[PDB]
């Protein structure tokens, strides 16, 4: 099992970016996943979340209205797009997952599932 | 009844309001059976389900944490991750402000969500819906019944928690929740700039999405019994703004309407 994120790296202000995250070893299809970034020196914080049935998404308010987190159950995999990059979006992106709803979608603790990471740099 | 209505259109907002005067029974009341997202009102009610399930001594008991507990508002969780926060020590961060990690991890003790509302229908409160943590709890869309109550839900709930009649709580338990709210730090500009001064104020305040902006109290006449009451309200769009003046002038007419 593991979970390895694609589609990050040299972008420039106000392009976009599509991140993709693979999943392998079992499926992550009725699993609540989720988005979290570390920059360095700066403390690591949630980017999104999206539930297996209804897929409500929940974005962090320094993100929202930007980003976009969709989801595709075939291929095992989970994306996120996002429009209007800042350099304040420069972090390594994260892959997070739970199989159910343990705590706050913007705990870390919460998952139980988590990325090696991608570089995003704007 | 007209006053209420009139505050509304001012405000271009909708009113919730539910007041009792425990020493009269005499009732104020505008929509008081409609749904809004509760906000961080919760907070009381959450406290009085760990008041219930915990006693004075094994509130002492030390809570460890790491950031990964952290949430969007950790003003006072942020300063003790090294070495943890009693469940007191919590209640007091929750209650007085607003602290959400605190509220996470009182929720955690007690069961989660799913535990509370089991806690809630227990003492007779069949309309509050909790089922999220915070912050997601604050999101929440018109027509939808997750995370609302009523204002005479919320006023049956507090005053079932906070007074002696129809007490829930041992009177020691009492006096801390009560000693906590009457010690919030948050709502200076909402019921407690609407009633006289000279009156004691016990709250906790809320504000979500759609403009939800509310307020629950417990207010002490300087002698005689207390008026338990909640003030909530919103808005029509997703991304409207709040005035604690709403919540404040509400308050004002109830009090008229009391005495």
């Amino acid at each position: 099992v593991q979970l390895q994120e694609s589609g990050g790296g040299l972008v420039q202000a106000g392009g976009s970016l599509r991140l993709s995250c693979a999943a392998s070893g079992r499926t992550f299809s009725n699993d609540h996943m989720g988005w979290f970034r570390k920059a360095p020196g700066k403390e690591r914080e949630f980017v999104a979340a999206i539930t297996p049935g209804t897929e409500k998404t929940y974005y962090a308010d320094s993100v929202k209205g930007r980003f976009a987190f969709s989801r595709d159950n075939a291929k095992n995999t989970v994306y996120l797009q996002m429009n209007s990059l800042k350099p304040e979006d420069t972090a390594v992106y994260y892959c997070v997952a739970t199989p159910y709803y343990r705590g706050s979608y913007y705990a870390a603790s919460t998952y139980t599932y988590w990325g090696q990471g991608t570089q995003v740099t704007v | 009844k007209d006053d209420f209505a009139k505050l509304e259109e001012q405000f271009d907002a909708k009113l919730g309001i539910f007041a009792l005067d425990t020493g009269t029974n005499r009732t104020v009341a505008y929509r008081p059976d409609e749904r809004f997202a509760f906000a961080s009102t919760i907070k009381a009610l959450t406290v009085g389900v760990l008041l219930q399930q915990k006693s004075i001594e094994d509130l002492n008991q030390r809570i460890t944490y790491t950031r990964d507990d952290l949430v969007n508002y950790n003003p006072i969780t942020e300063k003790h991750v090294d070495t943890g926060m009693t469940l007191k020590e919590l209640a007091d961060a929750s209650l007085r402000y607003s602290d959400n990690a605190a509220q996470n991890l009182i929720l955690k003790q007690i069961g989660g969500p799913e535990s509370l509302k089991k806690e809630l229908r227990k003492i007779g409160d069949e309309v509050t819906n909790p089922e999220r943590f915070e912050p997601e709890l604050n999101e929440v869309n018109p027509g939808e019944t997750q995370d609302t109550s009523t204002a005479r839900a919320l006023v049956t709930s507090l005053r079932a928690f906070a007074l002696e009649d129809p007490g829930k709580l041992p009177s020691e338990k009492r006096e801390l929740l009560i000693d906590w709210m009457k010690r919030n730090t948050t709502g200076d500009a909402l019921i407690r700039a609407g009633v006289p001064d000279g009156w004691e104020v016990a709250d906790k305040t809320g504000a979500a999405s759609y403009g939800t902006r509310n307020d629950i109290a417990i207010i002490w006449p300087p002698k005689g019994d207390p008026v338990v009451l909640a003030v909530l309200s919103s808005r029509d769009k997703k991304d409207a703004k709040y005035d604690d003046k709403l919540i404040a002038e509400a308050t004002k007419v109830v009090m008229k309407a009391l005495n």
